[PDB]
């Protein structure tokens, strides 16, 4: 038995994150990504400090001292082969340690910022070492853009899976077609958290709305009429927090939440705030409404509340998938 | 069910031959429209006769362009010699048909050996054809070729067992596709 | 074969596609590409079977370029010229449909020309229906020097479309190698 799986979804949805979570799960070289992790960190801070003055209103620093570190972090933004001196990490940290900078991170829904900001900025002091070796959570949080198509093969219980990962941006979607003939099932990934945020491709289109249309585009495709879709409502942690904190609400972007109440088939996680339940099952049904329209038993949709960086959640759900591949005799 | 049935398939270790009329438009100035189609048909009917002798399969005719392959429908290890031997007869055959035009007609051969996909596209009015980067190249070998001479690729010579005497073709200095891909070409003597 | 007094020829290529095409372990060395091209040609072939288009003959395809013609079924009166344009539009409509599902922004480049042609068959291996003439390579040139989304016509072709209801704009002066500098026109939507 061999089952070719294809991951589809928008930018930053967390597709590549899942592919690693198969090397982690079902399959020395870690030294090459330490480079890439430092870059993240670099892009992370420099992005926030840059964003400060380009906001309405602009966010001011808590400590007028830090100004020169801002001057530092700015003047070094473009530098090509940056060698990350210990000063860098010092200013970098102090900058993250600044309150205004955090108050600017609290508004990182407005400008464009990679997900792993908080995570890495909280371990400057860990990454700063030259003896440093990244943990497996570091490996997952690491962000590199995917351009092209990548085939990594794995095996579970002597059953072979081919997994194809592709660029999720608009300009990258042209290549997708090359995986439409003979595909066992589609894994559609969605950044559930990105309801208060817009995509990089133009800096205007709502990310989730984009994800809804893109899903609609795949559901109603002319070469995917029979091919079933496993929907991965991802970034559940990020969602849950955004919800609970109660800053940028859901109904302020997607107004149809104002009428929606929690469903009865709803199985919440042990001790999960009703509002989190309410929200993710709102986001679930948003994609299901798109899927309860067309198809008519020819293909099927499979909802999943997922956190791609959490290996425990992913082991759990990818089996829930393996079962469903064998079950429907695909 | 989803797509249509592709009537295409991969084939390795094959040789693609292309050849065009040198100065057809210059010639198309003298003779009547029907006189050309006479010569053309007179030429290619002859060309299609040579094909079968050299174990060559004609693909398609694009006006003044003729192009056949070698290594179909079933394969051959001797495939690259064929195209060369085909070109040889193609060369002299044009000089004998030059008798009928009475004008300076010439062929320009280009051969590359590699991999193809082959079959037919669409639904209505099928025609046999071939496609690949290698096939794309073959045409640029013809294009960046030499008059009355047989332009061959580095890959074509490696299947050619060094039986024929070649010379530096320098296709890089004749075609932009041949330069921009560092392809080193040769010319049969 | 025989010659005709007033045929209508159309070349409509999608340049974008050459750069699209790629061979790789992932895409089965360009097979999954052709596969889309397949669909396209197929989608474009589905028209010939319409009612408003039944008087349109599909000739051949070259690489990714639809070649077709009108008025091969006789002994307003240029009603067929406009049909060719009406058809050209329908091609684009079908490409926009593919673009939607394939996640591409492919654009058709069209060239239409009318005038005398020579019809008939060529080749001994397998005779295939084709058309020759100045008209045919000029239309081909109304394509190779074209602009995407637009239909590039000759002045002669432009004049008639005006009497049929279509408005036009002058591109300027294109050099048609061998026949010289000729004025050309784009059709308005
Ligand atoms: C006055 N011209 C003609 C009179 C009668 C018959 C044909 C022609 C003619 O010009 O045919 C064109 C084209 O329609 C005809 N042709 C190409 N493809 C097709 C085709 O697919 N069907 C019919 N005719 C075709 O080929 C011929 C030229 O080939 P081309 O590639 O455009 O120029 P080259 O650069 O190869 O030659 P030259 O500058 O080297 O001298
Ligand atoms: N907190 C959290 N972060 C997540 C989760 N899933 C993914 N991320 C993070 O989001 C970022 C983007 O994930 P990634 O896998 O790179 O996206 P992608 O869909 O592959 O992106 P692309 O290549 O199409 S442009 C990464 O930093 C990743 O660690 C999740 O459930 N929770
Ligand atoms: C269809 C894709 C692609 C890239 C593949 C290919 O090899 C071609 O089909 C050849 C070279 C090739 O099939 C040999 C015949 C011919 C007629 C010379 C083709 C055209 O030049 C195509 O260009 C056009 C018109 O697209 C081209 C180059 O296109
Ligand atoms: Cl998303
Ligand atoms: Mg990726
Ligand atoms: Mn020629
Ligand atoms: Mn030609």
């Amino acid at each position: 038995a061999t089952h070719r799986l294809l991951l589809l979804g928008a930018g930053e949805s967390g597709k590549s994150t899942i592919v690693k979570q198969m090397r982690i799960l079902h399959v020395g070289e870690k030294a090459t990504k330490v480079q890439d992790i430092k870059n993240n960190l670099k892009e992370a801070i420099e992005t926030i400090v840059a964003a400060m003055s380009n906001l309405v209103p602009p966010v001011e620093l808590a400590n007028p001292e830090n100004q020169f570190r801002v001057d530092y972090i700015l003047s070094v933004m473009n530098v090509p082969d940056f060698d990350f001196p210990p000063e860098f990490y010092e200013h970098a940290k102090a900058l993250w340690e600044d309150e205004g900078v955090r108050a600017c991170y609290e508004r990182s829904n407005e400008y464009q910022l990679i997900d792993c900001a908080q995570y890495f900025l909280d371990k400057i002091d860990v990454i700063k070492q030259d003896d440093y070796v990244p943990s497996d959570q570091d490996l997952l949080r690491c962000r590199v853009l995917t351009s092209g198509i990548f085939e990594t093969k794995f095996q579970v219980d002597k059953v072979n899976f081919h997994m194809f990962d592709v660029g999720g941006q608009r300009d990258e979607r042209r290549k997708w077609i090359q995986c439409f003939n003979d595909v066992t099932a589609i894994i559609f990934v969605v950044a559930s958290s990105s309801y208060n945020m817009v995509i990089r491709e133009d800096n205007q289109t709502n990310r989730l709305q984009e994800a809804l249309n893109l899903f609609k585009s795949i559901w109603n495709n002319r070469w995917l009429r029979t091919i079933s879709v496993i929907l991965f409502l991802n970034k559940q942690d990020l969602l849950a927090e955004k919800v609970l904190a109660g800053k940028s609400k859901i109904e302020d972007y997607f107004p149809e939440f104002a009428r929606y109440t929690t469903p009865e088939d709803a199985t919440p996680e042990p001790g999960e705030d009703p509002r989190v339940t309410r929200a993710k099952y709102f986001i679930r049904d948003e994609f299901l409404r798109i899927s309860t329209a067309s198809g008519d038993g020819r293909h099927y949709c499979y909802p999943h509340f997922t956190c791609a960086v959490d290996t425990e959640n992913i082991r759990r759900v990818f089996n829930d998938c393996r079962d469903i591949i064998q079950r429907m005799h695909l | 069910m989803m797509f249509h049935k592709i009537y295409i398939q991969k084939h390795d270790n094959v040789s693609i031959l292309f050849a065009d009329i040198e100065g057809f438009t210059s010639l198309a100035s003298q003779c009547t429209a029907q006189e050309l189609v006479m010569t053309l048909n007179e030429l290619f009917a002859r060309f299609d006769k040579l094909a079968a002798e050299n174990h060559c399969l004609r693909i398609k005719i694009l006006g003044d362009c003729y192009y056949c392959v070698s290594g179909l429908p079933e394969a051959r290890a001797d495939h690259a010699h064929c195209c060369v031997e085909m070109g040889m007869d193609m060369i002299e055959a044009i000089s004998l048909v030059r008798e009928m035009t009475g004008v300076n007609v010439n062929m320009r051969v280009g051969i590359h050996s590699g991999r193809v996909h082959c079959g037919v596209l669409g639904l209505r009015k099928w025609q046999f054809d071939v496609w690949s980067n290698d096939v794309t190249l073959a045409n640029h070998m013809e294009a960046g070729g030499k008059a009355g001479r047989i332009h061959i690729t580095k890959a074509t010579l490696s299947y050619l067992n060094g039986d024929y005497e070649v010379e530096p073709g320098c296709g890089g200095e004749r075609n932009a596709y041949l330069k921009e891909h560092s392809i080193e070409t040769f010319l049969i003597l | 074969h025989q010659s005709y007094d007033c045929v209508c020829v159309m070349f409509a290529s999608i340049p974008d596609f050459k750069e699209f095409y790629t061979e790789s372990d992932v895409n089965k060395e360009g097979l999954e590409c052709l596969r889309l091209l397949n669909e396209i040609i197929a989608d474009f072939d589905d028209l010939l079977s319409k009612p408003k288009f039944s008087g349109v003959e599909k000739i051949k395809t070259i690489g990714s370029t639809y070649m077709a013609a009108t008025g091969l079924s006789a002994i307003r009166q240029y009603m067929h010229i406009g049909t060719m344009v009406e058809f050209a539009y329908a091609l684009v409509g079908k490409l926009d449909a593919i673009n939607k599902h394939s996640f591409n922004d492919f654009k058709l480049r069209v060239g239409i020309n009318h005038g005398p042609v020579i019809a008939g068959v060529i080749g001994a291996q397998k005779p295939q229906y084709d058309i020759w003439g100045n008209t045919v390579n000029v239309a081909s040139r109304m394509d190779s020097t074209g602009v995407l989304d637009k239909i590039q016509v000759t002045e002669e072709t432009s004049l008639i479309l005006q009497t049929l209801g279509y408005t036009c704009t002058c591109r300027g002066i294109i050099n048609v190698k061998g026949k010289g500098d000729l004025k050309t026109y784009f059709v308005n939507t």
